[PDB]
Parts: structure tokens; C-alpha cells; sequence
């Protein structure tokens, strides 16, 4: 079940504030449209971005480690 | 050619992953030349479309797709003397390290390949140091970034990311800070944040 | 658990991922109770079974499968006295910058993973930094290696193996650049080779 | 995904390179070449180029005939 194909991880941040919220999650249309649906609700002072792999970014630690789409929708709500 | 090689990529998958602009304005432009709304409502289609290219995640390099919010910043602020292609040139990143810069250079040579070589500091120095080359399809496409960072320079990129950035200090305290990581006295992220508490004190 | 996260592993994956051995002994015991023909046979299998693995592609980060002719190399080496999980340890053998050692020696509490910390030179310096880990299903599987290095370390290991490659090994010598590049003295391999020049010269 | 082929001899630097899809076709032509090569030159998969510095420089083929052939002259 740990083996989806290639993943990407779907990071949410407050601009000022260090820290995210990050799932790891597969890239397409469900993926696509979740996040620019997400990122209207949450307005332009939170970032949603998409990485290959968290160990490459370091400019988002610390990292919360979410498991579910909804955890990350009310997570990132929280930022 | 043997950069792009050793990364797993070629001018073919660079036009490939080029999105085409529906705005009808040259990229060679000023921000003046265009709306606000219009721009920001492209940058939206090409995040989506960006999150959903399942090619980006099997390429042998890492990636980041930049956020509308971060458009939205970087209009505001650049508007409205700056030249589009100048502005919105990362929305798709790709980043690499290495050991050396002696490599990166020579994608000058490629017609569609601009490089802007901050190895010795940017004009305006605050501590970041790397290569940063462009691929352009057109004045109509988006261009593409890869950032180049030896190990040495990108520790202290994120260092000063993560302590220093966006926190309102002067562009100058970042020079110091690349000069004592050059001299030995910064070999962490506390450390970093020690210094420049010292320098913001006796400042 | 953190930095497990951060390169998408976990427990069950490393499970998945580790080769039942089926020579009917413990790898707790030295190379002289092993058939050589019948060990280089079983690596030929482990490093066939590894190169059919597509699960390895995805997962985000590094990983390198290491060649039967090493295998090969190694037991004759260490043969008869080496145990065999400590010299046919790192066949599947991830590589990962982590952030902080910190977070990789957390990994020491999972019972299962045994931790080298070498992010002090503490022991037989000899210039190279970092923590390398282990994870072992039981006594007849084959060991699993990650080696994590931050950005810093692994910029000096990355020098120090082509000034070994050159030159020679020399561990007093590797030790000593560590000295001069943790003063801020070597910031390229042309620096490393100004520093050897003068300390070759003052002997 | 792919991940790359390396071909090195032991005691010299630089190695021959080839982007490959990982499975059977590849494990099976990578355990053939290995005998055919003899254990001087070891035959390894890595994820990707630019992590790892010791097999540089690259010589990147673009068939499996090509790397056989560039991985003999090793």
C-alpha cells in the first residue's frame, strides 16, 4: 500500500511564520484542483507549494507530517 | 550538455514542460503592459497545471512549483517597472547541488539559456550564493529556473532562510554573515541566529 | 520517526525491503564458517533482486545498489575474522542530508537500527563527518544502509575523496584539512590543494 | 521512474552511464554483463547523477548496446 508510484509532497506555510504543513500525495487533477481550491479558501498570505522531497527544502522545516487530505485542510487552516 | 545530462534533462523535456501565455503580451514587457487580475488568473491554470505533470516527480532532480500568493507579492512589488520575464521566472524550479560551479556555466552557450552567476555574491550582497540559469521555449512561455548551489553555499542558504530572511533587517547584515561562515564561526543554524543577535545589538 | 518521515521510510518499507538470505546460517558469525562461491552466488540474487525493485525509484531519496565485484572484494578483505552483517551491510544503501544530526541519532531508540555516529571524529579520524544507520530485520536477512550527512559534511567528504583518489589515502592528513576547513580555510578543492602545499611545506 | 546503470573499473576514476526503467530486463542484462566484465569492473544502480560525486565523470550512453560496448573498453 506504501507504494503508490511517484509522489510529490503538497506543503502549506504562513508567509512570516517558519514551519508547514506537508502530505505526501500523488500529482494530478485531484491533487491539482484540491490545492487551488484550498489556497482560495485560505487566501494569499498562506503559500501552497509542491515538492519533489521535503529533505531538499529545508526553507520549510520544521515539517508536520500530515496523513489525510482533510488533516491538511484543517491544519493548514491553523497556520 | 553534460550538466543538463547529469540532472535528466534536455532541451526537448524543457519545451515540453514550457506553458504557453494566453495573455497576448510579449514577456520582453514591463509590468505596466499588463492587468493585475488577467496575470494572476494565468499563474492560477499554470500552478494547477503544474500539479498535475506526474513527469516532474520521476525527473533525477528536485522541483518546487512556486504559489499564486507568491505572484500576487512579487507583482505588487515589482510593478510596474520591471520586465515580466525577469519577475515570474520560477514558478517551475528545479534546484541541484553539487560539489563545483565549473560545470554550470557552460549553459550560456545554449540560445534559449540565460545564467545569472551569483557565485560571488548578487550586486546588492545579503549572504545567498549560487547559479541560477533560465530556460525560456519564447516571450510567450514562462521560463523555467534551475537553481545550482554548491554543499558549502546551499547550508547557509537555508540558514539564512530559516534566521534571517523576510525579518526586516538590512541587506548588509547578510554579508556579515556569509563573511563569518567563510571564517569558521557559523557551523549552525543557533549559531547563525547567535551573530546576528550580537550584530543587531552593537549595530 | 521524524527523520523517517522526512525520506518516506518506515519500518514496514526497510522490511519490505531487506533479502531473507538462504545459506541456513547467522549472520552473527565470522566470514571463515561461509562458503565464498556460495555467498558471491546470493549477492549475485540480492543485487539482481535490486535492480528489478521500481519501489526504490520512488522513494524520495538516494539510494545506490552496490556491485557483486565489491562483494567480492570485501570478503576476501575481511575474511576469516569480520562478521558477516558488519562487512555485507550496505548492499541497498540509501544517502540523505539531514538537517541536524539530532534527528538521525533519535533512530538509536528503534530496536531494529544500529547507529555509527561519526559526526565528531571521536574515533580513527580521519576527516570525514557523518552517521551512517542499519537497519536489520533479523540474523539471516541482509542489512540496510542509510548514510546521512548535512550539507556542510558532506561538502569536506566530497573534497577529501578526490584529494584520497589523487593522492592517496592518508588518514592524519584528512584529519588535519577537517581542521583547517571547520577554521574556514579550504572554500574549494583548489583551497584544500593551497593548504596541503603549505602544510606539506612546513615539514 | 528511472534510475541510472554505472559501469567503473575499480582503481579509475570516471564510469559509463545509462538512464534504465528498473526490472527484470535490466536486472538480467546487468547480472549478464557483470561475467561478461569479470570483477574488476563493478556494475552499480543509482538513483540519480548528482548524488553521487565518486562516479565522476560521467560518459552517458543512450542504448544498452552502446553501454556494453563503452563499458568493455573499461
Amino acid at each position: 500500500l506504501y507504494f503508490q508510484g511517484a509522489m510529490c509532497y503538497i506543503i502549506a506555510k504562513r508567509f512570516k511564520k517558519s514551519g508547514c504543513v506537508a502530505l505526501k500525495a500523488k500529482r494530478g487533477k485531484e491533487l491539482a484542483d484540491f490545492a487551488t481550491d484550498l489556497q482560495k479558501k485560505l487566501g494569499y498570505d498562506i503559500q501552497i507549494v509542491a515538492i519533489t522531497r521535503p529533505t531538499a527544502y529545508g526553507e520549510y522545516e520544521p515539517y508536520k507530517f500530515v496523513n489525510s487530505f482533510e488533516e491538511f485542510s484543517i491544519e493548514a487552516s491553523r497556520l | 550538455m553534460y550538466i543538463l545530462d547529469k540532472i535528466g534533462l534536455n532541451i526537448e523535456i524543457l519545451e515540453s514542460l514550457s506553458y504557453e501565455s494566453k495573455l497576448g503580451m510579449s514577456f520582453k514587457r514591463t509590468l505596466s503592459h499588463f492587468n493585475k487580475e488577467e496575470v494572476l488568473k494565468e499563474i492560477e491554470l499554470i500552478n494547477n497545471w503544474y500539479f498535475s505533470l506526474e513527469i516532474i516527480d520521476d525527473l533525477p532532480l528536485d522541483s518546487r512549483i512556486k504559489s499564486v500568493s507568491s505572484a500576487k507579492m512579487k507583482f505588487e512589488r515589482y510593478y510596474p517597472n520591471a520586465t515580466y520575464n525577469r519577475v515570474f521566472n520560477d514558478i517551475l524550479g528545479f534546484r541541484v547541488i553539487c560539489k563545483s560551479y565549473d560545470e554550470v556555466l557552460e549553459l550560456e552557450k545554449e540560445d534559449k539559456i540565460r545564467v545569472v552567476d551569483m557565485s560571488r555574491g548578487k550586486s546588492n550582497d545579503d549572504g545567498f550564493r549560487g547559479i541560477h540559469v533560465y530556460y525560456q521555449r519564447d516571450n510567450h512561455h514562462y521560463p523555467i529556473e534551475i537553481q545550482f548551489n554548491t554543499y558549502y553555499d546551499r547550508q547557509l542558504n537555508d540558514w539564512l532562510h530559516d534566521k534571517f530572511y523576510k525579518r526586516g533587517y538590512d541587506s548588509s547584515c547578510g554579508q556579515l554573515l556569509r563573511k563569518y561562515y567563510e571564517n569558521g564561526k557559523i557551523k549552525s543554524a543557533e549559531e547563525l541566529e547567535e551573530v546576528l543577535e550580537d550584530v543587531l545589538y552593537h549595530c
